[PDB]
RNA sequence: GUGAAGAGGGAAACAACCCAGACCGCCAGCUAAGGUCCCAAAGUCAUGGUUAAGUGGGAAACGAUGUGGGAAGGCCCAGAC
RNA sequence: CGAUGUCGGCUCAUCACAUCCUGGGGCUGAAGUAGGUCCCAAGGGUAUGGCUGUUCGCCAUUUAAAGUGGUACGCGAGCUG
RNA sequence: UGCUGAAAGCAUCUAAGCACGAAACUUGCCCCGAGAUGAGUUCUCCCUGACUCCUUGAGAGUCCUGAAGGAACGUUGAAGA
């Protein structure tokens, strides 16, 4: 299915051999399933999970109840993912990280890191103009943005300036090195989105 | 209009039934069904049937005396049956059969299988060709045309699956 | 095959055909005189 | 003296519904959107929404003469920089066959908000069942 | 001839094309061009045919058992294509 | 004409298909390798340098390819001059 | 590119019917996305006191009550003009 868990920067690993490989550590706590939505109620087969720990004063009545329902701790935040058919799950029931020992390749997703007001050249890799050679206040500007009198306008979906980063996005097929147990860990290949601290939808490589 | 002019035999031992516009005739070969174009209609005429051009429409001649081919070949069909002979010309090429998948080995990377949709009866009297048996020409000849269309004949030696009767022209290479 | 604008008899064995809508010939003998449209 | 001009407030209105299985798509859609303007009332005003409310159902089933099922094409832009998509009248049965008679109808309608208005009075549905047994709607022909 | 110096209806929009010359009023009727399934006033009007190409709703030389019409001559019961 | 700043370069593009590459095909004076021409195909991709203000061109060396055009011979309230 | 097949006692990929067939097309992958006014769904949470006046009206006020929640303010952030 998926399961949300915490980025913890990154290490590395020295394989036996030699081969010394990158790894983000995500460390992945009992995410425990508090609404199992069915074709029958919402028209559709998927379950709502949670993780962490909010205060028992934080944690507003319309949510301190919902979970009431379910039988469980109040996680902080709450997901959605969807069931593969031949699934089926049970309300107040933990997933450890133990599904992903048998996969291999998995898609994680998270929000990336916030630039703020991006200019043209470093959010769409527009080409600086001429640093000299006669020019005039124009050097990390977009130039030209239109043709002329004929469409007399700017097309939509134009690159210009704006805000990069701060979205969320997948990075696709990184192999899992090491699933531990016993600190609820997952140790997956390279680098993935989100600083230090930030939520990641770790789920099961969709493109086999 | 001359082909549809000329009444249909059936056999002993052949059972056909009109419902409406959709015809099912049973044999011992095998039981087929046949959904007929609007234009036409049929009845029996005491033993031999009869293939009549409706009135109202355009093009009733043409589309009954397709129909009177139709029911000709299926009716054969049942109680006959329908055979065609494959042949595999050029060296290292192989055929077989293991149950209802037809195995070839056409001097690819990999062996080709190929399924038989419907009772299509694939026989092997030699290792290099291709005899199949069954009912519907349709499917026969469509079958045939897919084992061919893997590897049509080379036009210099004649190498790839052929029919039996098929005359090939080999051009000279220059 | 050739597409020229006035497609015509080339031979005996040479025939004209309509394939949907467009005029087609096609023979026996010479792969050569198969030619469509017009 | 000044002739009677429809008042809202007083229009009775009446529900219909519509067996759309082997209707030709223009002369259905033609029939519904004299109705749902209310020309077929006699007190009928070019200013009032007085026309009724329709359920067309099974809009699936709707016919096309000729060869209208593949060649009836249905371009609409994204509005954006190159994007004109495009569908054939077999295509946009397969993905929402309400769209079909939804788009023929709103092209016979008027333009402007008493067009829009009498627009939400058409109801269509894919399948033969409906959830409207609260109204009764009335067979219509 | 029209516009310029002439409004109005039609030709989607369109000085000069078609129809027709605005004294003012009227919640009267009859007509012109053009129209009459819906946008949008009026024929899903009647009679007998043509087209299947979305032709209608841009176009040529030229191409073709596409299809609808009359008129003559070629061959049969020694039985033709 | 009570001003619509004219070549070329830079930046930024976008569309067309009369396709340079890649993709799918027929015929070949197609043995195979590679081609030749024609048909379908616009998803993506489509040099760096030397000379000259150049566009272009020639040359050198690459490339799977170094497409032809439209866009005020695209783009000066974006830069250069 | 084909497979059966009349009109045309044959032949033909097609006129009925049936099968393959490309980076194009529609999905699949990723992102925004119910202001999708057609404003969708599921779940949870919160509120159950009197009274004259009267063009007795989705009427208006008088006191009694103000929850869920939110805002603000503060400390601030790998969030941010
Ligand atoms: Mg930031
Ligand atoms: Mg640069
Ligand atoms: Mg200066
Ligand atoms: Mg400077
Ligand atoms: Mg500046
Ligand atoms: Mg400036
Ligand atoms: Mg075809
Ligand atoms: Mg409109
Ligand atoms: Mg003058
Ligand atoms: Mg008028
Ligand atoms: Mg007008
Ligand atoms: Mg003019
Ligand atoms: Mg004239
Ligand atoms: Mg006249
Ligand atoms: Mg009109
Ligand atoms: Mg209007
Ligand atoms: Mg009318
Ligand atoms: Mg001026
Ligand atoms: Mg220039
Ligand atoms: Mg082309
Ligand atoms: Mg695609
Ligand atoms: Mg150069
Ligand atoms: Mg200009
Ligand atoms: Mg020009
Ligand atoms: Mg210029
Ligand atoms: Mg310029
Ligand atoms: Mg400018
Ligand atoms: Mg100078
Ligand atoms: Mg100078
Ligand atoms: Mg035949
Ligand atoms: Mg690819």
């Amino acid at each position: 299915i998926g399961l949300v868990g915490k980025k913890v920067g990154m290490t590395r690993i020295f394989t036996e051999d030699g081969v010394s490989i990158p790894v983000t550590v995500i460390e992945v706590e009992a995410n425990r399933v508090t609404q199992v939505k069915d074709l029958a109620n919402d028209g559709y087969r998927a379950i709502q999970v949670t993780t962490g720990a909010k205060k028992a004063n934080r944690v507003t009545k319309p949510e301190a109840g919902h979970f009431a329902k379910a039988g469980v701790e109040a996680g902080r935040g709450l997901w959605e993912f969807r069931l593969a058919e031949g699934e089926e799950f049970t309300v107040g029931q933990s997933i450890s990280v133990e599904l992903f020992a048998d996969v291999k390749k998995v898609d994680v997703t998270g929000t990336s890191k916030g630039k703020g007001f991006a200019g043209t050249v470093k959010r769409w890799n527009f080409r600086t103009q001429d640093a000299t050679h006669g020019n005039s206040l124009s050097h990390r500007v977009p130039g030209s943005i239109g043709q002329n009198q004929t469409p007399g306008k700017v097309f939509k979906g134009k690159k210009m300036a704006g805000q990069m980063g701060n979205e969320r996005v997948t990075v696709q097929s990184l192999d899992v090195v090491r699933v531990d147990a016993e600190r609820n860990l997952l140790l997956v290949k390279g680098a993935v989105p989100g600083a230090t601290g930030s939520d990641l939808i770790v789920k099961p490589a969709v493109k086999a | 209009s001359r082909v549809a002019k000329a009444p249909v035999v059936v056999p002993a031992g052949v059972d056909v039934k009109i419902n409406g516009q959709v015809i099912t005739i049973k044999g011992k070969n095998g039981e087929l069904t046949r959904t007929l174009n609007d234009a036409v209609e049929v009845k029996h005429a005491d033993n031999t049937l009869t293939f009549g051009p409706r009135d109202g429409y355009a093009d009733g001649w043409a589309q009954a005396g397709t129909a009177r081919a139709l029911l000709n070949s299926m009716v054969i069909g049942v109680t006959e049956g329908f055979t065609k002979k494959l042949q595999l010309v050029g060296v290292g090429y192989r055929a077989a059969v293991k149950g209802n998948v037809i195995n070839l080995s056409l001097g690819f990377s990999h062996p080709v299988d190929h399924q038989l949709p419907a009772g299509i009866t694939a026989e092997c009297p030699t290792q290099t060709e291709i005899v199949l048996k069954g009912a519907d020409k349709q499917v026969i000849g469509q079958v045939a045309a897919d084992l061919r269309a893997y590897r049509r004949p080379e036009p210099y030696k004649g190498k790839g699956v052929r029919y039996a009767d098929e005359v090939v022209r080999t051009k000279e290479a220059k | 095959m050739k597409v020229r604008a006035s497609v015509k008899k080339l031979c005996r064995n040479c025939k004209i055909v309509k394939r949907d809508g467009v005029i087609r010939v096609i023979c026996s003998a010479e792969p050569k005189h198969k030619q469509r449209q017009g | 003296m000044k002739t009677f001009t429809a008042k809202p407030e007083t229009v009775k209105r009446d529900w219909y519904v519509v067996d759309a299985t082997g209707k030709t798509l223009g002369r259905l859609a033609t029939e519904l959107a004299r109705r749902l303007r209310g020309k077929h009332k006699a007190e009928y005003t070019p200013h009032v929404d007085t026309g009724d409310y329709i359920i067309v159902l099974n809009a699936d089933k709707v016919a096309v003469t000729g060869n209208k099922r593949t060649d009836k094409v249905y371009y609409h832009h994204t509005g954006h920089i190159g994007g004109i998509k495009q569908a054939t009248f077999e295509e946009m049965i397969a993905r929402r066959p309400e769209r079909v008679i939804e788009i023929a109808v709103k092209g016979m309608l008027p333009k402007g908000p008493l067009g829009r208005a009498m627009f939400r009075k058409l109801k269509v549905y894919a399948g033969n069942e409906h959830n409207h047994a609260a109204q009764q709607p009335q067979v219509l022909d």
